[PDB]
């Protein structure tokens, strides 16, 4: 039996909507430090890891050392799509049911029977390049480019970040630097890699739950997107590089 | 001459559009009191009533009362785009049926639509004689949240009174829904005469409230113990849109 | 060559219509203006564009440069801009065109220049029986309404009114006259009536955003002419053959 209240229910709902792009089913792993969601997509290209610390919630109470709450992303998202502008959200549970309660205009409560979901967790990593930027800057650029191709090319040059889509009779390019103000910080070697555009584009909904993000990549190593949530929360997405 | 002019094409189309959630074969009744249309779903569960009194009408000329039988399936697309808040709407009888005239004050466009229609004898407007012990006022937006919530969870909606609260339930298996409405959260008004409880078709409630989206005025909802639900809204420009929902059992 | 235009939105409205009409087209950059003349894929209508250098923030064009492009592809590029941000079109090499969408971030597109074969259309002057000037928004509404019930837009001209009509299973008529105030100007010679393809008229409705008013010209057995006089000296003309 647990209970967690999110004041910004809308933003929380966009995190789960993002997870829903990669997973059909998942487990909320609930402990005294907060709630964790991990999973690998069917194509096995993306591993995702979301952690919402207890302090991320307005109220947080647990009865077990470790509670595992399996859910179907479509079903949880159908409910979360019912969220109103200024709703707070309370996630609560027992043995059989997961309850989502919206509060604000009036009080509305949905119950989903738990389902049994097989657990997850795979392989700490060194990256030769790290960038820091506003999530909205990232989201805007990736939405724009996502219609232009199937592969996103990323490379660094003298602490500058480049997003590239190589098309037919066209090539699209964006320069990200501290100088042009698009990056907050960028540091590391000159490296180059490419990733599936669909996977990267799926993370752009995190703009509604995150103001700041971190970007890590290297040659033939994953693209790591860390979306910083309040109170030390994060939404991590590791995307495998396309074969070279 | 059978002729009416309504001040706001957009409000008027909201009426036509509500009635359309029941049928596309509309019967307009031009009576001595104004115009009304009333239609029921095939199972007789949902009733839609458009009632526009002659006093809220900017022009009115009904020499002999008549009903007019229109298929608006194809013209409602035109009516939808031509209906502006700045436009007035005229409905006049022709030899072949009806003519709808929209005069856009902003674009200066005059849209005239001719519709073939059967003429009939004017039917009568009767509503159920029931006392609905429970009353509340809210807006369209609240009702549409509720409708979307319940239809997601199940096919039956149970509404009841729980001591100064209205309680709404749905789901008939694992997945459930519960909502509470109370004064100022979000009820504009609430009147609980005697404890009452009833169940209705979730689909029908959704079709009833889906039409109210074009009306911003306060919406009144009334029900009783195993009795029909009445949903009532007055358009800003005049006239009432009313839905009656038959109870289950 | 290099040009900078500050409202990529106006360009987007033009290319949108163009992309609904034909696959490839040529933007001809000359000393005084950018020109575009294109016959739709079926050869029943003519779109003409003139953009005087006066409306461009920067205009470095010393001789005729021909920008040949895929209309659908250029449409994708112009959509990466949302609000009032600028577009740069440049070219050092005749085989290559650089498009820059300038805003929060600079989006750079490197486009291969296309060798579109053109037919140097004759500067014909046409005699119209009527010219009516009505609001562009009004025109769009009338066309939208009539198109829901017919493929045959009947246009009718009198000394005091122009009418846009559907005749068939659903009779609809939209009037712009003296007394409705919908008629801004009228040049009357002769009573006119003709029918034009609703499909092709729908293709160019984005043009109604370029100006407050559209000058409509036609006659019996004459083609339909839509003239959009934009507030910068810009000129867009659409000429459409009678139906069938
Ligand atoms: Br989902
Ligand atoms: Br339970
Ligand atoms: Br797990
Ligand atoms: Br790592
Ligand atoms: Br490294
Ligand atoms: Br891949
Ligand atoms: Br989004
Ligand atoms: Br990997
Ligand atoms: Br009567
Ligand atoms: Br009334
Ligand atoms: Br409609
Ligand atoms: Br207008
Ligand atoms: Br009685
Ligand atoms: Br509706
Ligand atoms: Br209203
Ligand atoms: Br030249
Ligand atoms: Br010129
Ligand atoms: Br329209
Ligand atoms: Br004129
Ligand atoms: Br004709
Ligand atoms: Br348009
Ligand atoms: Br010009
Ligand atoms: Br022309
Ligand atoms: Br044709």
């Amino acid at each position: 039996m647990m209970k967690a209240k999110v004041i910004d229910a809308v933003s929380f709902s966009y995190i789960l909507r993002t997870v829903g792009d990669f997973l059909s089913e998942a487990n909320f792993i609930v402990t005294k430090e907060g709630i964790r969601v991990s999973g690998i997509d069917p194509s096995r290209v993306v591993f995702l890891d979301i952690f919402l610390p207890s302090s991320y919630f307005e109220g947080f109470e647990v009865s077990q050392e470790k509670e595992i709450i399996g859910f179907k992303l479509e079903d949880v998202n159908d409910i979360l799509k019912r969220v109103l502008k200024d709703d707070t959200l309370i996630l609560s549970s027992n043995e059989s049911k997961l309850t989502l309660t919206f509060d604000g205009e009036f009080t509305r409560s949905f119950e989903l029977p738990l389902i049994q979901v097989e657990s997850t967790q795979p392989p700490n990593l060194e990256f030769p390049f790290k960038a820091q930027l506003l999530t909205i800057t990232f989201a805007d650029i990736i939405d724009e480019l996502s219609d232009l191709g199937e592969v996103l090319n990323i490379h660094s040059k003298e602490n500058k970040l480049y997003f590239e889509v190589i098309g037919d009779l066209s090539t699209a390019k964006v320069e990200l630097s501290t100088d042009n103000g698009t990056l907050l910080e960028a540091s590391g070697a000159d490296v180059s890699s490419s990733y599936g555009m669909e996977y990267v584009a799926n993370t752009t909904k995190m703009r509604r739950a995150s103001d700041s993000m971190e970007l890590y990549f290297g040659s033939q190593i994953p693209l790591k997107l860390r979306f910083k949530l309040p109170q030390e929360g994060y939404g991590d997405f590791y995307i495998a590089p396309r074969a070279d | 001459m059978v002729k009416i002019v309504y001040p706001n094409a957009k409000d008027f189309f909201s009426f036509i559009n509500s009635i359309t959630n029941v049928t596309d074969s509309i019967i307009l009744n031009f009576t001595e009191d104004g115009i009304f249309s009333r239609h029921l779903t095939e199972d007789k569960v949902l009733m839609a009533i458009m009632r526009i009194p002659k006093d809220v009408l900017s022009e009115y000329s009904i020499d002999s009362p008549t009903s007019v039988k229109l298929d608006v399936s194809s013209v409602k697309k035109i009516l939808s785009k031509a209906s502006s808040k700045k436009a007035t709407i005229e409905l006049t009888e022709t030899d072949s049926g009806l003519k709808i005239i929209i005069r856009d004050e902003k674009s200066g466009a005059k849209s005239t639509i001719y519709i073939k229609a059967e003429k009939g004898q004017v039917e009568q407007l009767t509503e159920p004689k029931v006392n609905l012990a429970v009353n509340f006022t809210t807006d369209e937006s609240v009702l549409n949240v509720i409708a979307a919530d319940v239809t997601l969870v199940g096919e039956e909606m149970r509404i009841s009174t729980e001591e100064d609260k209205i309680k709404i339930e749905a789901g008939e298996e694992g997945k459930r829904y519960v909502a509470f409405l109370m004064k100022d959260k979000p009820l504009k008004e609430l009147s609980i005469d005697t404890s009452a409880s009833s169940s209705y078709s979730a689909e029908m409630f959704k079709d009833a409230v889906k039409g109210l989206r074009g009306f911003s005025a306060p919406t009144m909802v009334s029900f009783g113990e195993n009795l029909p639900m009445k949903i009532d809204v007055e358009a800003v420009s005049g006239g009432h849109m009313i839905f009656w929902i038959a109870p289950r059992l | 060559m290099k040009v900078v235009y500050d409202d990529v939105r106006v360009l987007k409205d033009i290319i949108q219509a163009l992309a609904r009409l034909v696959d490839e087209a040529v933007l001809k950059f000359k000393q005084d203006s950018v020109e575009l003349v294109a016959l739709d894929r079926a050869h029943i209508s003519l779109i003409s564009v003139n953009l005087p250098r006066e409306m461009f923030k920067e205009y470095d064009v010393n001789d005729e440069f021909k920008f040949g492009f895929n209309t659908q592809y250029l449409m994708k590029i112009l959509k990466v801009a949302k609000r009032k941000e600028a577009i740069e079109i440049a070219s050092e090499s005749p085989d290559s065109v650089i498009i820059n969408i300038i805003g929060s971030t600079n989006r750079e597109f490197n486009v291969r220049n296309l060798e579109v074969s053109e037919q140097e259309i004759p500067e014909i002057n046409l005699q119209f029986d009527i010219s009516a000037t009505i609001s562009s928004d009004g025109f769009k509404s009338a066309i939208s309404e009539v198109s829901t019930v017919t493929d045959n837009v009947v246009v009718e001209g009198h000394e005091d009114r122009i009418l846009i009509k559907a005749e068939g299973e659903s009779e609809v008529e939209v009037e712009f006259s003296k007394d409705t105030g919908g008629l801004q100007d009228l040049e009357f010679s002769k009573e006119s009536k003709n029918s034009y393809s609703a499909e092709y008229l729908d293709d160019v409705l984005s043009l109604t955003k370029l100006s407050d008013y559209v000058k409509i010209s036609f006659g019996n057995q004459k083609p339909l002419q839509l003239f959009f006089n934009m507030e910068g000296g810009g000129k867009v003309t659409y000429l459409l053959a009678p139906k069938v």
